[PDB]
């Protein structure tokens, strides 16, 4: 078996204590950290995946096992790509660290129960995000269909084929798949080798790296002096790095709590990465590796520093406090439990602005029909345009109004 | 089996001072066992025992300071006085006492180890000590100051009285708060560790680091931990960095 890495990164999308996590469980092998020492920075949860290739009726393909045995045939698996999963939960509250993983992936995975409420807004708005976030390569998929009648769920898929045309996502596969008695995945394994292209992707454009979660390496059992560098799990869009390169978490942090600040934010050098299981050399876009560098086990341990942009040096980005938003309204608000009319933009109230993976606060001061500017509270950098999508408040949490783009 | 006489000999002298553990009254007076000189039963008839209400107390437990008058050494007979004892060299005698006390509890860990005979093992102890020295306490103390009667005697058990020799042979703990900023932390945590160190030191979790300093002689502790925060303090300011101390 060769060493070679992350290509595509695949995303799941769903509700708590439905089925995302036990689907991730059916796809893998190993057991994932994630649900304050371990794992504990972000609700993301990240896994990984296998595409093997035995091609040696129509619906039979590959066996997730490194060993087929199943449908027949003992030859040994051709290696075609290597994919990594990001686990993001739905749940009310919190929302930013699954508006971060949609900004990485570049392929999402519709989850929905049959057993339960069949008319949800959540979904709707998921997908419309997900319609908005440069995507067309949408597969939806059933949770729970083994406890369910033998034509409701028929009524069910052609409810759901009657709602979904009218969108972004043109030719959707749908495929109903158990994941608590395991079966069926060959299918929706084909379908992933068929449907989803690779990109192109080069050396040429300048590195772009954004970390989500953060771990230290402290374990008891030891003596004194058994100390580990921290580990920082940041996934690429674009730009391939190499062993022997300064990284740095650009926003920057205050160095004493009177006195004027002036510090540069805080560089690291690389001393071990992790990836998928051990330790490699070269870091191909496309994944999530937890980079281990010169940041202490000290800093990073808790909620300070979640979904923040990485450079390197030799190219210099900017930062920026006064942002410049256009914006686009839609008609009816989604992701309330009835339906509501959106209302025109007022003057002086705090709303919250999400640009790429940040969640900040922003106060409006001057729009006239297009164009806003916006005042930022906690640190944020521009580069080219972003994913915007845009939350407002009316009763108790956050909503979505639609979607932005950056005016330069 | 608790047996076995304190002294070199069974049966006491004229004029020696005797502790006695009272068992019944009434009738004689008090035929009673001593624990200063043998097990076996010593006598007080009612008229040496007091001087100045007097059966109202005298059962179980209570001791008796008492000298010896009339020693009878063929078979088994001791007569004893308490009126005699004057309040002089009582003190003394308590003392006495107390160290006999603690020679015979100290030979016991021996009893319960080998299996064997008391009497021999006591009899196999008081050959160097308490023959030579006089009393065996302060010889012991001396031997756990100094080694200078265990030469005298060959050991048949060399790890009892190694364990005998234990038996006869404070912790405090700090606090500090690492949270950096700057460029390079894990090496100036070891550097800020390797400051504060001398004996038993843990990791627990992340933030805290946990130290236990011992103290020589109960006091003492204030006097190097402070120094430690001190040398912590000046370590972690120079870079960019900002440590907190409860």
């Amino acid at each position: 078996i060769i060493n070679r890495q992350a290509t595509i990164n695949i995303g799941t999308i769903g509700h708590v204590a439905h089925g995302k996590s036990t689907v991730v469980r059916a796809i893998s092998g190993v057991q994932t950290v994630r649900f304050l020492e371990r794992n504990i920075t972000i609700k993301l949860g990240y896994a990984n995946a296998k595409i093997y290739k035995c091609q040696e009726s129509f619906k039979s393909d590959k066996e997730i096992s490194p060993k087929c045995q199943r449908p027949g045939c003992p030859g040994r698996y051709k290696l075609v790509r290597h994919v990594s999963f990001v686990d993001c939960p739905g749940h009310d509250i919190l929302m930013s660290t699954m508006l971060s993983g949609a900004a990485v992936m570049d392929a999402a995975l519709l989850l929905i129960a049959g057993n339960e409420s069949c008319p949800q807004p959540q979904t709707s708005e998921h997908l419309a995000a997900i319609e908005i976030m440069k995507l067309k390569h949408v597969i939806i998929l059933q949770n729970k269909v083994d406890l369910m009648r033998e034509e409701s769920a028929l009524e069910h898929q052609k409810s759901i084929l009657k709602f979904i045309r009218g969108t972004i996502a043109d030719g959707a596969p749908i495929v109903p798949i158990s994941a608590q008695l395991k079966y069926n995945i060959d299918a929706v394994n084909e379908f992933i080798v068929k449907t989803i292209p690779v990109p192109p992707r080069d050396f040429m454009i300048s590195p772009r790296l954004i970390v989500i979660r953060s771990f230290d390496v402290n374990k008891p059992g030891a003596e004194i002096e058994d100390l580990k560098g921290g580990v920082a799990g940041g996934s690429i869009l674009n730009g391939v790095f190499k062993l022997g390169d300064e990284i740095e978490i650009r926003p920057g942090i205050v160095t004493k709590d009177k006195g004027k600040i002036q510090c540069k934010p805080i560089f690291s050098n690389i001393v071990s990465l992790f990836a998928e299981q051990n330790d490699l050399k070269f870091a191909v876009p496309g994944g999530l590796i937890g980079v281990g560098t010169k940041v202490d086990p000290t800093l990073c341990r808790a909620d300070r520093l979640v979904g923040q942009v990485v450079g390197a040096k030799g190219h210099l980005p900017n930062i920026y406090t006064d942002i410049e938003i256009n914006y686009f309204l839609l008609r009816r608000l989604l992701g309330v439990k009835k339906q509501a009319k959106v209302r025109k933009l007022e003057p002086n109230e705090v709303l919250m602005v999400n640009i790429g993976s940040t969640a900040t606060g922003a106060r409006v001061v001057a729009v006239k029909a297009d164009m806003a500017r916006l005042q930022l509270t906690s640190p944020a950098c521009t580069e080219i345009n972003e994913k915007i999508a845009l939350s407002r408040r009316i009763e108790k949490h956050w909503r979505l109004i639609g979607w932005a783009t950056i005016k330069k | 089996t608790s047996h076995c006489r304190f002294y070199e000999n069974k049966y006491p002298e004229i004029d020696d001072i005797v502790m006695v553990n009272v068992q019944q009254i009434a009738e004689m007076g008090a035929y009673v066992k001593l624990l200063e000189y043998d097990n076996i039963e010593g006598m007080i008839l009612l008229s040496e025992l007091s001087r100045r209400s007097i059966q109202k107390l005298i059962r179980v437990g209570k001791n008796d300071v008492a000298v010896v008058l009339r020693v009878d050494k063929e078979k088994g007979y001791i007569d004893l006085s308490k009126r005699r004892v004057s309040s002089e060299d009582i003190i003394k005698c308590e003392e006495k006492y107390q160290k006999s006390k603690t020679v015979h509890s100290i030979l016991r860990y021996c009893a319960e180890k080998f299996q064997i005979p008391l009497e021999e093992l006591y009899k196999t102890i008081a050959w160097p000590l308490s023959r030579k020295f006089g009393h065996a306490y302060e010889a012991f103390k001396l031997s756990i100051i100094d080694e200078t009667v265990w030469e005298g005697i060959e050991p048949p058990s060399k790890d009892v009285l190694d364990e005998l020799k234990n038996y006869i042979s404070v912790k405090i703990r700090a606090d500090v708060e690492v949270s950096c900023f700057s460029y390079e932390g894990i090496d100036a945590i070891k550097d800020a560790l390797k400051s504060a160190e001398d004996v038993k030191v843990k990791l627990v979790a992340a933030p805290l680091y946990v130290l236990t300093t011992q103290a020589l002689d109960k006091q003492k502790g204030i006097e190097q931990l402070e120094s430690a925060i001190e040398k912590i303090t000046e370590v972690i300011t120079k870079y960019g960095g900002v440590c907190n101390i409860t």
